[PDB]
């Protein structure tokens, strides 16, 4: 349910999603 | 794929007749588009910031032209750019927000002389179109689709362009280079050491890495393959409007998968797509792709985003 | 607190002194608060009180020094002295928007800016102020169009104040002369925004659009300054996550007299976030609420 | 009582304090 907006990678949980975000940037 | 059934089917087909060479003109930037454009190449947007959808509309009662500079620090560093060509527009509205989906053609370079904004919020840059030279290029051009059946046309029909300027810029467009290289070829203005440098480049590139690690072999040009007549790279937007440029392989290594496949919005019909990872680094990748159905010709493969990749 | 209209004319050339320990990027129209200790510091206000009463907030896009700013104009002023140190404290009101041209430092160490007074062009679309109101109730709730101005341009800088943006975005508007592209972008950024993060992990989603709710007419955000002029722009909502609390609720220096406050911060890296404010007294509606400082958050 | 000056987070060790006002500085 929650899906990156760059890749659709989606995750069970949002922190998961959150630091899956980060790495797009660098991070 | 090329034809990008994904954003819209009752899309309006407009083409234009070009800016002549040595010629000055004014053209608006779209800012957000950050790619090496190459002329020829076909570019997929999905605009959803007012500005930006304000502006399109009203290039296409114009010249449907905007310019694509190119950044080699983005802080606006473009010395040089790309001009493209809206051959394709749809006018969309969703979740309340207005869409616009647009399918424009890079046409022409340019070098950047002057870049200023207006009071509308949209900036021009005037530029200066860059001349095509030609030649005689057979040899070149020989040499160069043999080494290409070498890696993907063992498989893949020689239908390339016949133009020296239309096939050093299809080469162009399907490299597997870093941008920094891709600015290079743009920046020659004679096919002939255009094609020239493409051949010095084809038998330079063997392996791509990761570029955030830099310690991770995922392909090599020999699993290079084409699925469309774009070549092996073409660009793709995804429903939330990002662009990318997505190199098609058979096979790859140092990657791991996230999560179980799907076949929403997908670029390549019938099959379906689990994004990929590298597995020192987790950065994002690309996509792997499974057919939906045993009759597809290829069954497996993989869609590399460049953004990702560095040659060797 | 001696209550107090300076207004350069468009492409007029100024020279406004700049309040340095100021690290903010001020709105037009929006309330600045503050509380200074610096001998010099109340020297420059003692100064303004007695001229046109502003002064210049610097916009840094740090690297530093910063290209825009935004004019204050005084209009509380209060001074009094503890251990024998006077204070002055003042509101001040952002007025207008300027591009830096030259930025010197005075012996004292008080900055003075030669600036130039941007111009505010305008414009129609009525229907995008209708639609940025009618997300924003959606969003609050509690909004009252009515407390809401009617000028596009006077509009547009209400949005920009009280929208939980990071500064990157914050500067990007103010940068735009005109209300119509200013109430574009902001429609952009509501249409692509629900959820707020901490900045320093940015691994917590803290709270949600929805949870925003007006407890003034500032509207959902506003800026109060500490018992020690550490200025904060508080996001008050209704419900937060991934926040632990720092040991019992404190009544000192309340900015919403009522509440009580305890220190909240980020779960996963220990952050500041803002405080839970909690009511001393059943008869309060609201009992529980949360005040999120804008510089710890930043939009999905 | 160990207060920091920027957000009033009290503590009742000092060096709780000190690792508290390090996240806000360098923040
Ligand atoms: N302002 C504003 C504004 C913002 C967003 C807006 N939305 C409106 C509604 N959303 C519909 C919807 C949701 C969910 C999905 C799942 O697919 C997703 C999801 C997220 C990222 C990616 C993909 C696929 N994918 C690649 C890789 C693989 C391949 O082969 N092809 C691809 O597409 C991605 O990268 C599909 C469509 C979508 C758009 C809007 F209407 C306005
Ligand atoms: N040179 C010089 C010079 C410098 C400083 C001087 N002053 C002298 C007098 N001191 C009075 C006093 C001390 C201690 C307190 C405890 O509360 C504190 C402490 C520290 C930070 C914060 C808070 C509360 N809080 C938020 C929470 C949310 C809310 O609702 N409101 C808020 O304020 C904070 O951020 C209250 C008042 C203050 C310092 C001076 F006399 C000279
Ligand atoms: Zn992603
Ligand atoms: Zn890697
Ligand atoms: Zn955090
Ligand atoms: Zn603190």
């Amino acid at each position: 349910p929650f899906q990156c907006n760059q890749c659709g990678a989606s995750f069970t949980q949002k922190g998961n999603l959150l630091r899956h975000i980060k790495l797009h940037s660098g991070e | 794929p090329t034809s990008h059934t994904y954003l819209g089917a009752d899309m309006e087909e407009f083409g234009r007749t070009l800016h002549d060479d040595d010629s000055i003109q004014v053209i608006p930037v779209l800012p957000q588009v950050m790619m090496i454009l190459v002329p020829g190449q076909t570019l997929p947007l999905q605009l959803f910031h007012p500005q930006e959808v304000s502006m399109v509309r009203n290039l296409i009662q114009n010249d449907r032209t905007f310019a694509v500079l190119a950044y080699s620090n983005v802080e606006r560093e473009a010395e040089f750019g790309t001009t493209a060509e809206i051959y394709a527009y749809r006018e969309e509205q969703d979740f309340g927000i207005e869409i616009v989906k647009v399918k424009a053609i890079g046409r022409q370079r340019f070098k950047v002389l002057e870049l200023r904004t207006q009071s509308d919020g949209i900036q021009q840059a005037k530029v200066q179109i860059l001349p095509e030279g030609s030649g005689d290029a057979e040899t070149l051009m020989d040499r160069i689709k043999k080494q290409l059946r070498e890696w993907d046309e063992n498989l893949k029909d020689d239908s390339l362009p016949s133009n020296p300027i239309d096939f050093s810029y299809w080469v162009a467009a399907n490299l597997p280079i870093d941008d920094s290289l891709r600015i290079q070829l743009l920046k020659i203005d004679s096919a002939i050491q255009r094609l020239r440098c493409e051949l010095d480049i084809m038998n330079k590139c063997t392996s791509l890495c990761c570029k955030q690690c830099q310690e991770t072999e995922i392909t090599t040009k020999n699993e290079i393959f084409s699925l469309s007549r774009e070549g092996p790279m073409a660009a793709y937007v995804n429903p939330h409007g990002y662009v990318h440029e997505i190199l098609t392989v058979y096979k790859a290594c140092n990657l791991n998968l996230i999560g179980r496949p799907s076949t929403e919005h997908s670029w390549f019909p019938g099959y379906a797509w689990t994004v990929a990872q590298c597995k020192i680094c987790a950065s994002h990748i690309g996509w792997k792709f499974t057919a939906t159905k045993k009759d597809m010709s290829p069954q497996k493969f993989w869609g590399l985003t460049r953004s990702a990749l560095i040659p060797t």
